């Protein structure tokens, strides 16, 4: 499905009730400095169950408009997402700040955060993995991440990590931690069994991503000389060690990784992001200024990949400072400030498809 | 000398990049309080009227 629109009321700088969108398959959010683009990023995170600790505040009520100067405009606020699916009625997911607590709703019916997150998971929205959100200043670290942190991501998405606790317990029960592990019979077989379950869960995800990432890193760079390899440091027990990620930049010779430019790191990171999507597709990506280190050649290639993917596979919501990128979107959401006690954010919508992308 | 400016009218017979720049300039001009902006509903025309701060070079 797709995110049809966001509705926001008194959330951070978004004073009053505002409709954000409707979104097209490729929509760019733009606006002058400090107008409130990030705050919109946070509103999406918020309605998707993100923790208050990650929303740039210290307590929930600070998300209410006017809190940072002691002028809260209401005792309540909300963000609501209208999720759409062909052949299906619209579904509305809302998170409301009431008192000092969050209330979760699906089609205006109260649900607990557990059911809320379970419902979003069934759509491909993983609140914990967060593989559909790339925050400002973070796209590069996705390709420079430590191998062991890459494994943690695969354990979360694959659910193999749900088996880790029992794995460790059985490993120690069969002799692990002794000077000479004597693994005999029943305890050894119980460990081999959980080992195999964890292996199977992990590889059902990792194999799919590893065998799809090369074509995507090609189709991203659109050159046959580019190559992408995902390999486990421990092939027998991949979940135990790191996942190595190496690339051959397009048209160039191999250079490690951490040696690459910010731009090449970006394309490699997006390659990994879209390869994860090929296994467990999310309905939409929200990408905050991922074009910051991209030159114009790579901007075109990333934008073209999105466009040739926004019809069928997924929807893309990007926040961009670079006209080279956002002029390739179908429509623009422009954020602007209104004068007041604190910053007030409002938005305009502009359809770019009315105009020839030519001369 | 106009009472109001229609973004869609300004963007008639422009290409995508020019149109996007005019749209972005409305956002900047509103931040500068050179204009007030109205948009009736999402994706309708965007109408600018004089804002509470003077601005030079508004014929551009
Ligand atoms: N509850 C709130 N009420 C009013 N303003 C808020 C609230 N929470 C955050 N803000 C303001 O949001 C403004 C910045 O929000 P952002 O979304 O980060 O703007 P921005 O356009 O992304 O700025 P950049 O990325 O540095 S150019 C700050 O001035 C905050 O004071
Ligand atoms: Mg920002």
């Amino acid at each position: 499905g797709f995110l049809k629109l966001i509705e926001i009321e008194n959330f951070k700088s978004y004073k009053g009730r505002q409709i954000i969108g409707p979104f097209q398959r490729f929509t760019a959010i733009i606006g002058p400095n400090g107008s409130g683009k990030s705050n919109l990023m946070d509103a999406i995170s918020f309605v998707l169950g993100e923790k208050t600790s990650n929303l740039r505040v210290k307590t929930l009520r600070d998300l209410i408009h006017g809190a940072p100067v002691g002028k809260p405009a209401a005792n309540r606020a909300f963000v609501s997402m209208v999720y759409s699916e062909e052949g299906a009625e619209d579904r509305t997911f809302a998170r409301v700040i009431v008192g000092g607590s969050s209330e979760y709703k699906i089609n205006n019916k109260v649900v607990q955060l557990h059911e809320y997150s379970e419902e979003l998971e069934k759509l491909g929205i993983l609140i914990k993995a967060r593989n559909f959100l790339v925050f400002q200043g973070a796209v590069e670290s996705i390709a420079m991440k430590n191998p062991k942190e890459r494994t943690a991501l695969f354990e979360e998405i694959s659910r193999s990590g749900e088996l880790a606790q029992e794995y460790d317990k059985r490993k120690k029960e069969m002799g692990s931690g002794s000077l000479v592990p004597r693994g005999s019979g029943s305890a050894k077989q119980a460990f081999e069994q959980i080992k195999k379950e964890r292996f199977d869960r992990f590889n059902a995800c990792f194999e799919s991503v590893a065998t799809n990432i090369d074509e995507i890193y090609k189709a991203l760079s659109r050159n046959s000389s580019a190559q992408a390899f995902l390999g486990p440091e421990n092939p027998e027990e991949p979940y135990l060690d790191g996942i190595n990620y190496n690339c051959v930049a397009p048209g160039k010779r191999f250079r490690p990784m951490d040696n690459l430019s910010g731009g090449e790191k970006t394309v490699a990171a997006l390659a990994l992001l879209f390869a994860i999507h090929s296994y467990k597709p999310a309905p939409f990506f929200v990408l905050d200024q991922i074009d910051a280190a991209l030159d114009n050649t790579n901007i075109g290639k990333v934008a073209n990949y999105i466009k040739e993917q926004s019809t069928c596979n997924f929807q893309a919501i990007v926040i961009s400072l670079k006209e080279e990128f956002y002029t390739k979107a179908e429509s623009l959401i422009g954020v602007y400030p209104e004068q007041g006690d604190c910053v007030i954010s409002k938005v305009l919508t502009f359809d770019l498809t009315k105009y020839p992308d030519a001369n | 000398g106009a009472e109001s400016i229609s973004l869609l009218e300004l963007c008639r017979n422009t290409n995508r990049k020019q149109a996007a720049a005019k749209f972005y300039s409305f956002l900047v001009l509103k931040k500068q309080q050179a204009i007030e902006l109205t948009q009736e509903e999402p994706y309708s025309d965007i109408i600018a009227t004089p804002g509470p701060r003077f601005h030079g070079s508004l014929e551009v």
